[PDB]
């Protein structure tokens, strides 16, 4: 679909990803993309790295244990984390209805 | 992203 | 001169007052990406402006806003977002206290 | 940003 000027969350369905994770691609341009990622308690964002882009994610709701290149913090709503290209990063949700807003430059 | 899925 | 953060912990980071009902926190950044929290009292105005060479995508973390981009206007609430690509005029008006936009852009 | 301000 076309990118949105205005993303209205409650008008937009979830895309189910399996294993307690679902998402909404919110909007994007050539240079930026924003995605809402929703986690059940215990859902795991499997550790991975991106060769060619950076990622900053905002904790919109709930809480997570986030591990980045072997450093690990518990983050709650209002917090954020940075993973630059080639840094391994993953997240474990600590409660239902936990949400990360991921931003990156694809 | 914060999960391992891409698009 | 302050180094960018791997982990931004909101309640450990003070606000930078900007005046006129607006305060912010630069949260973290890389060479390619930056994230800033902007907090508005009711009626505070993000004066309409544009960026020549970079895009912007903003998340409504809390509260609500009237957002106007290139003459189109919507009321956004927590969970919503908006896009303003380079050279697009955009501005916002807070509709309630403790309304927060998480701005992302390519610095 | 969502406000007019720049960050030097
Ligand atoms: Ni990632
Ligand atoms: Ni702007």
């Amino acid at each position: 679909m076309a990118s949105k000027m205005f993303f209205i969350n409650d008008e937009t369905p979830w895309e189910e990803l399996g294993n307690g994770i679902k998402r909404k691609v919110m909007t994007w341009s050539d240079d930026l993309m924003m995605v809402c990622v929703h986690f059940d308690k215990g859902a795991i964002g499997v550790a991975h790295k991106h060769d060619i882009h950076d990622q900053i994610a905002y904790v919109a709701a709930g809480s997570f244990e986030v591990e980045i290149e072997g450093q690990k913090r518990i983050l709650k709503a209002g917090d954020a984390y940075r993973a630059v290209k080639n840094e391994m990063h993953g997240a474990v949700s600590l409660e239902d209805n936990s949400i990360l807003i991921d931003t990156f430059n694809p | 992203g914060s999960s391992h899925h891409h698009h």
